[PDB]
């Protein structure tokens, strides 16, 4: 678990959300077009883990953005004058020019 | 100026058969509108995922 | 007269459902289907009770950073000084 | 069907001297509204047989139980209030429906809790309508917002606030600008010699 992984992770949780409309439209469709209080029973158990584990998910996701300490306000960046890469590139098209 | 209505103690009076037909015929339309609802909204949020 | 024409737009389909089913009435057992909506809606305010709902000592980091700064307080002493 | 619908018969009224007591009545003889079981027929029967057998209204009606119209209030030449009730004793009676003559017409009274969910279901109707027109038409994105898809922009020209100080150098839209003050000052110009 590290910088972009996390991410990852909610893309695991991405899929879980809109089913929960349907779903909810599963339980009812028990006493609506099944018509069997039972089947209800059984959907509407099944439909309020949709939502507990996305809460508690998404709580603890946040969490562990605390965790991670990752400043609240996005930092002003200098202007980066010479990082190495930059420079033994430019040289490296210096030798191509030579 | 007002008070120009006044109380007539007169009955419920009554009401047709019919119209408990409606209270049925109402509702069950709205749940099948609540059930295609959230599919569509299940359908678009989908494609909004992808 | 527009709701009115509504209402006939749907006696008409209820009727057209009275040909298609003649003798075939379930409002009756509505009825019971209604009050199973009414053990429905009871069990499902009591399960959802069942399910879990939402750290001190993130809070006691804040103490870590109190003694921290106590620290601070130390070393610029021995910095003004070399007092330990 | 027996409700808020007109009736009327004016050359009756006007062929009546104008509605006194009796004769008003006798417009509701009239009427459609008219029941052949009111106490009224049988004392109408009453003075085509007895005739002499008669006193007044009240005197005539409260002592006959059954269906009545008595004229409980009225206002000439116009409004005339005409009460139904049901005698049972000396004393006991049970108020009815009102009918009344308004302006050489009738209409029953309104049932108030008909009338008030009557407007609450036109009211709720103009909600359902309100609420129909506009599903499936805010397109959302959570990167977007709530967009309206459209076949051209202007026309008119959360907390997510944050973003680098100077930017410059940079770049961010400004997606469009100033194209509707081209115009517009054009317009704005061309009222000009005008002005």
């Amino acid at each position: 678990s590290s910088d972009t992984q996390q991410v990852q992770n909610i893309l695991e949780l991405e899929a879980k959300i809109p089913d929960i409309l349907s779903s909810a439209g599963k339980c009812i469709e028990a006493i609506q077009l099944n018509n069997s209080l039972e089947d209800f029973r059984k959907y509407s158990k099944e439909f309020l883990e949709t939502v507990e584990f996305i809460s508690t998910g998404l709580r603890r996701q946040a969490l562990e953005l605390e965790k991670a300490e990752v400043p609240v306000v996005s930092l002003q960046p200098k202007k980066r004058y010479a990082s190495t890469p930059l420079s033994n590139l430019i040289f490296d098209q210096s030798s191509k020019l030579i | 100026p007002p008070s120009s209505l006044q109380f007539s103690r007169s009955q419920p009076p009554e009401s047709k058969e019919s119209d408990a037909t409606l209270a049925k015929c109402w509702k069950e339309k709205s749940l099948t509108s609540s059930c295609k609802f959230l599919f569509e909204a299940k359908e678009r949020l989908t494609s909004v995922v992808e | 007269p527009e709701v009115e024409e509504w209402e006939a737009n749907t006696l008409q389909e209820y009727e057209a459902s009275i040909s298609s089913q003649p003798k075939k009435k379930e409002a009756n057992d509505a009825y019971q289907k209604d009050q199973l909506w009414d053990q429905a809606r009871i069990i499902f305010m009591e399960e959802r009770e069942n399910y879990s709902w939402f750290r001190q000592l993130e809070i006691d980091r804040a103490t870590e950073e109190q003694n921290a700064n106590q620290m601070l307080t130390d070393i610029l002493s021995f910095m003004k000084s070399g007092k330990r | 069907d027996l409700t808020s619908i007109q009736w009327r018969m004016p050359e009756w009224v006007q062929s009546m001297g104008g509605l006194r007591t009796e004769n008003v009545l006798e417009y509701f003889s009239q009427s459609p509204f008219y029941s052949h079981k009111s106490n009224n027929e049988m004392l109408k029967m009453q003075s085509q047989f007895n005739a002499l057998d008669l006193g007044d209204l009240n005197s005539q009606l409260k002592r006959l139980t059954g269906i009545q119209f008595v004229i409980i209030h009225e206002r000439p030449p116009f409004l005339w209030v005409i009460q139904k009730q049901n005698r049972l004793n000396e004393n006991e009676v049970k108020p009815l429906t009102v009918y009344f003559v308004c302006n050489e017409n009738i209409y029953m009274a309104p049932n108030a809790y008909t009338l008030l969910a009557t407007r609450m279901l036109n009211a709720t109707y103009c909600f359902q309508k309100a609420l129909t027109k506009i599903e499936k038409f805010p397109q959302y994105n959570p990167q977007e917002g709530y967009t309206y898809p459209k076949l051209s922009n202007d026309n008119l020209e959360e907390n997510k606030n944050q973003s680098i100080e100077n930017a410059d150098y940079s770049f961010s839209p400004e997606d469009f600008s100033v194209v509707r003050a081209f115009m517009q000052s054009l317009h704005s110009s061309k009222e000009a010699p005008d002005v």
